[PDB]
């Protein structure tokens, strides 16, 4: 799973299987963010059965 | 409309008061849809019968 966390300065790293400890804050905090942007719904009412 | 609320309340919780003869027999908690499918089954039969 490291690619989610090389996803936002990582621009140097060279490696596909490495990732940049100095920039592990700024990534959790961008996917947190779009963690509850992807949450952001109002739920639906449908239909029930006995 | 007599016959429909007195056989209705048989299988559900009204409180139109009925001396009740069929407990001994099972039944679930009739609900909206249920009671509305006996209801529908109930009136087909007095109108072929009239």
């Amino acid at each position: 799973n490291i690619h989610l966390f090389k996803q936002l300065l990582n621009t140097e790293t060279l490696s596909v299987r490495g990732a940049n400890p100095l920039m592990f804050r700024a990534n959790v905090l961008h996917m947190l963010l779009e963690f509850v942007l992807d949450n952001l719904y109002l739920n639906r009412h449908t239909g029930f059965s006995q | 409309v007599q016959t429909l609320v007195t056989l209705v309340a048989q299988i559900s919780e009204t409180q139109y008061p009925v001396d009740r003869y069929l407990d001994w027999i099972p039944s679930l908690r009739a609900s909206a849809a249920t009671a509305a499918t006996f209801a529908e089954w109930v009136n087909t039969s007095m109108k072929t019968a009239f």
